[PDB]
RNA sequence: CAACGAGGAAUUCCUAGUAAGCGCAAGUCAUCAGCUUGCGUUGAUUACGUCCCUGCCCUUUGUACACACCGCCCGUCGCUAGUACCGAUUGAAUGGCUUAGUGAGGCGACAAACUUGGUCAUUUAGAGGAACUAAAAGU
């Protein structure tokens, strides 16, 4: 509670992971991700994604279960994708495959990521009305 | 895949996909969520 | 109707609360039920009974029990009394004029502590619901509500403005930063409950369920998370029960400190804490035999720094205490016990010896009480009053002064009566004994041992008084005459069952007796004739009453209803259900068919015998009303109960679209106001610094909700719904569309709330320009052209940035699954 | 030297062969002739939108299978279970202390068992009071 109040998201993350407090885990990941977009290879701050890089098998299987059922929203899915990405780029892929239980999770969350890829790609597709409006505004003279 | 109920009785997973843990949530939200699933279990 | 009311209440000196002491030994403020009474220890006369200005029983008295006082607390210098009650309210009074200054309801359950802080103007209050609230007295406002405990606040300790520390009825002690009002450090003090808290600045002391008293070191200037308050060791007491109040003092004239732990039962353990010189010169002596083992011995401190003292006992169970000190030989401690009595003890101590094998009480205020519940009340013609107790404290109070002028010692006495000339009392006790007393002379005219074989239960005089009837649980009734002033047993009627009430008619006519076998029997006194048997009550049956015309009887029982019977044929009239616990007593008026019934659920009730309505529902007691007695003429009625009380009763709307439009206009007005301020700052920093703009003060609602204007517009844009969003965006005109584009252009510079609202910004912005496309491409301004280009670049950069990691995660996760498959499919 | 020249305040009904005008027949076991029901002829004005007002109703897990969209309605009082509290129940009893005698008998000291006041731990037959906490609907 003191860490979540005063800031300090890395030791807050590992205490929320040790206590298994999932709403607090979503809050510490969402707050750290938002301040990561604010400031400026690395996607969270470096201390927190090193803290993600050094957690063991049952901790990362409960972390990926949390990422699994956050990915079913279209709202809380970005936090899940950043956490999945830092796990993927900070852990060993042979280890992640041979952990017992890591196929009934990644098969659960491949099609949800594909659904979100289709939706965000269509958002980029219909983002070109700005470009069409700009070419009309330049034809105006 | 879809979000089912929680697999242990120390947490709940709502259909949304977000989850609370019994110990972690505040007692006001425990009253609120008890009332909510009571209605959801009443309809 | 000529209704009833309450004239005065008395019989209580110390009730279910604490006590505060005021200096001149000195006086004492303590609790009666729902009103506070002040007493001078020197003599003991009731110098004040500060009460509510409304009599309980009046027209505007509300239909529930009155709020029992549960915590006294006193501000000495500015002369205030903060008292708190059992519903949660706090009344603050000035003790000079005795009016109510402050009402501070606030809580939801009964309250457990008060404390004035910074001596005036601030009051902190802890309650049986786990909140603890700070109140200001110059603003009449609950300032802060510290809300993290779980059961019930058992104690706290504050210093001004920065640190509070509470401990509650779970196992937990908590330290509170009063600047942020977030709990800082939480420990488990004791494994069950935690009932005590006291602290002299270095050491803190707590106690829990059974004898394990824990010393803590609070280091306020610490910086670590766990370690603002550390635990330094436990020790034991002599009581295995709940120590539930600890309190410290610093006697002057050297400097020394003493603390007591009062217990549940009967006992206050006092302790002297020693000083640093004997800490230093006692360390070596347990550090003898010369170091890992010696370090373990030095770590295993409590018996070292604390020194037990004279363990003050009492006769009864102890409810509260507080002391004063001079000379370290006058530890003068006032003590309110449960069976209503205060006691002023004082232990001397010659600074090495406590000079006594057992301490001595110097005063005791106990005259205006009973020490037990009054099992029988009675009245004179109109002047005096009779209260019958279990210890023996028969007391003859008087109505016109509410003072016991005469008191005796009888035994476990449950029923009594006067004698018709006055100045003479008959009484029966719970063993086989009857007793007679008077008013002018001493106690015992005579006792009759073996008046009955078992517990007597009810007696009654005849209207001339020469002949009385005693019915007892030895399945017998007996008759007694007065021979000359002695009792003459002459006849005895043995029944099959334990008779537990008797009554005669008020005209010597009938003898109605209530058996344990669910019935009553009406006899003729002149024949023992067995006139009637009234039956059908369905539990054992308490008090009877016969009316003045000797035509109508009442019948109360533990079936929660009273039955009205017509005595001519023994036919029932009503069976009206009162009183949801048990009707203990029921009594007529003198001349009317109206009657009263007091019951075991803290209520008396006034009925009529013609319409059988409830005339009045009187609600002044707090617990089981054991007896009531009506005046012989005139009709004022006294009622006496289990809370040691005796009391008299006498006669008298926008929608989406326009919400977004007004939010957009004030938000963009603030935004371009600050941008004009920034352009002014750059021009007055790039030119001759002689002038600039004065100040744009920020918006009222923006600083009131504590939001940047982008966040304000963003949450009202969130709070419109998806069904009327395409209408909310279609209602607004093109000027609001242009300032909406300004809002989006500013919000995708703050990349925090851009990325948390990307699909909402995309949906709204693309619908807005898709709907307003014809006018937008006809606007001619390079400012808007650069605006659209900037929004386009930042928005598409955010969207490609999120789908980059989406595609990365797709290919990585299907690689993980595929390499697991080619490993062991 | 009485009434009256399209009827005040209020109020009711009404959306296409409808409102209204017009006549002609019948008189169908109830009803109707102080009239009722048919039948044709002539035939419009204005709404055909809206929940702003007045009300009435419905829902508040999306479930029903994809795609897409959404992304925890709220509060009070009750019910159930637990945890400690407040005393009254001569609580009563056990056991140990301790109140003072009766003390068979072993060996006139000594004295196991019986009466008889307070101290500590526990059960309440149980019944009250008024607190806090917990509570699980998902092929």
């Amino acid at each position: 509670q003191n860490y979540m109040s005063k800031g300090d998201w890395t030791n807050a993350f590992l205490l929320a992971m040790t206590l298994d407090h999932p709403m607090r885990l979503f809050n510490v990941l969402k707050r750290a991700l938002g301040e990561s977009r604010s400031r400026q290879e690395v996607i969270f701050n470096e201390e927190l994604d090193q803290a993600i890089s050094i957690l063991n098998d049952e901790q990362l299987i409960l972390l990926m279960k949390r990422c699994r059922d956050w990915n079913t929203n279209a709202k809380t899915h970005t936090i899940a994708q950043r956490t999945i990405r830092c796990i993927l780029m900070h852990h060993n892929i042979a280890k992640l495959s041979e952990i017992p239980g890591m196929v009934k999770i990644v098969d659960a969350i491949i099609p949800y990521t594909q659904r979100h890829f289709t939706r965000v790609d269509n958002l980029v597709e219909q983002s070109y009305i700005l470009d069409y409006a700009l070419v009309e505004m330049d034809k105006l003279f | 895949y879809n979000v089912g109920k929680a697999e242990k009785d120390g947490e709940i997973r709502l259909k949304n996909g977000v989850a609370m843990s019994k110990e972690e949530l505040t007692r006001e939200d425990k009253n609120r969520l008890r009332r909510a699933l009571k209605r959801k279990r009443s309809k | 109707y000529q209704r009833f009311e309450q004239a005065a209440a008395f019989g209580v000196i110390a009730s279910n609360a604490n006590c505060v002491w005021i200096p001149a030994p000195g006086q004492l403020i303590t609790s009666a039920l729902e009103d506070v009474n002040i007493w001078d220890i020197k003599t003991g006369d009731l110098v004040s009974k500060l009460s509510d200005g409304l009599p309980p029983g009046a027209s505007d008295a509300r239909g529930a029990k009155p709020a029992e006082c549960t915590y006294l607390e006193a501000h000495k210098d500015t002369d205030l009394l903060a008292v708190g009650y059992a519903d949660g309210v706090i009344k603050v009074w000035d003790l000079m004029s005795k009016t109510v200054l402050l009402n501070f309801n606030g809580h939801k359950a009964a309250i457990t502590l008060l404390q004035f802080d910074g001596t005036g103007t601030r009051l902190i209050s802890g309650s049986k619901d786990s909140n603890i609230i700070v109140w200001d007295l110059v603003g009449e406002v609950g300032l802060y509500k510290l809300r993290s405990h779980k059961d019930s606040i058992t104690g706290f300790w504050c210093q001004g403005e920065d640190w509070l520390i509470s401990t509650s009825k779970d196992g937990m002690i908590k330290l509170w930063d009063l600047k942020t009002h977030q709990c800082i450090e939480t420990h488990i003090a004791h494994t069950g409950e935690c009932w005590g808290l006291a602290v002299k600045d270095d050491l803190l002391i707590t106690t829990g369920t059974d004898s394990q008293v824990k010393i803590w070191k609070l280091d306020i200037e610490n910086d670590k998370m766990g370690g603002k308050l550390t635990e330094m060791g436990i020790f034991e007491k002599q009581s295995k029960q709940r120590g539930l109040k600890i309190e410290f003092i610093t006697n002057s004239s050297d400097k020394t400190s003493f603390f007591y732990i009062q217990n549940a039962d009967k006992t206050i353990e006092t302790f002297r804490i020693r000083k640093e010189e004997e800490i230093a010169r006692g360390l070596k002596k347990r550090e003898k035999r010369l170091l890992t083992e010696e370090e373990i011995a030095k770590s295993i401190y409590s018996s070292f720094i604390l020194h037990p003292f004279q363990t003050i006992r009492s006769l009864y169970k102890i409810k509260s205490a507080s002391w004063t000190t001079v000379s370290s030989s006058k530890l003068e401690l006032v003590l309110t016990t449960s069976s209503n009595t205060i006691e002023y003890y004082s232990i001397p101590y010659e600074k090495r010896d406590p000079t006594s094998p057992a301490p001595l009480k110097t005063h005791t205020i106990e005259l205006q009480g009973q020490r037990t519940d009054v099992r029988s009340i009675d009245i004179s013609d109109d002047n005096k009053l009779l209260a019958t107790a279990s210890n023996g404290s028969l007391k003859i109070w008087n109505i016109k002064t509410h003072k016991c002028i005469r008191t005796f010692e009888c035994g476990y006495a449950l029923t009594c009566k006067f004698l018709p000339g006055g100045l003479l009392v008959i009484l029966g006790t719970r063993n086989g004994e009857l007793q007679l007393f008077d008013l002018a002379s001493s106690s015992l005219l005579d006792t009759i041992e073996d008046a009955h074989d078992a517990a007597i239960w009810s007696l009654d005089l005849t209207s001339d008084g020469k002949r009385l009837v005693t019915g007892s649980a030895d399945k017998t009734v007996k008759f007694w005459d007065f021979k000359v002033l002695k009792l003459h047993h002459d006849t005895t009627l043995e029944l099959t069952d334990d008779i537990l009430c008797v009554r005669v008619s008020p005209d010597d006519r009938y003898l109605a007796i209530s058996l344990l076998d669910n019935t009553v029997k009406v006899f003729f006194l002149d024949s023992m004739k067995f006139y009637l048997s009234l039956y059908g009550h369905k539990l054992p049956v308490l008090s009877i009453d016969i009316s003045f015309d000797s035509k109508m009887i009442i019948t109360s029982s533990a079936d929660k209803n009273i039955k009205i019977w017509g005595l001519d044929f023994g036919d029932c009239h009503k069976s009206l259900f009162a009183h949801q616990d048990s009707i203990m007593n029921v009594k007529f008026l003198p001349q009317s068919h109206n009657f009263f019934s007091c019951s075991k659920d803290a209520v008396v009730k006034y009925w009529d015998g013609e319409k059988f309505e409830c005339i009045q529902k009187l609600y002044a007691h707090q617990s089981e009303v054991w007896a009531l007695a009506v005046a012989t003429d005139g009709g004022f009625v006294v009622s006496s109960s289990h809370d040691h009380s005796i009391r008299i009763w006498e006669e008298t709307s926008l929608k989406a679209g326009e919400r977004l439009m007004e939010a957009l206009d004030l938000g963009i007005a603030e935004i371009e106001g600050l941008e004009a301020y920034n352009r002014d700052m750059k021009l007055w920093q790039r030119k001759k610094l002689g002038e600039a703009p004065i100040k744009p003060q920020g918006n009222a609602v923006l600083i009131a909700v504590n939001k940047t204007p982008e966040q304000y517009i963003m949450d009202t844009l969130l709070r419109i719904r998806m069904s009327q969003l395409e209408d909310a965006l279609m209602v607004m005109p093109f000027s609001y569309v242009l300032k909406f584009l300004k809002f989006i252009d500013t919000v995708m510079q703050n990349k925090t709330l851009l990325h948390s609202h990307l699909p909402l910004i995309c949906k709204n912005l693309f619908f807005i320009i898709k709907f307003n496309h014809k006018e937008l491409v006809s606007q001619k301004n390079e400012e808007l052209k650069l605006q659209i280009n900037r929004v386009k670049t930042e928005l598409r950069s955010a969207l490609k940035s999120t789908e980059d990691d989406l595609g990365f995660n797709v290919q990585g996760l299907k690689f993980v699954k595929q390499q697991w498959n080619l490993r062991h499919n």
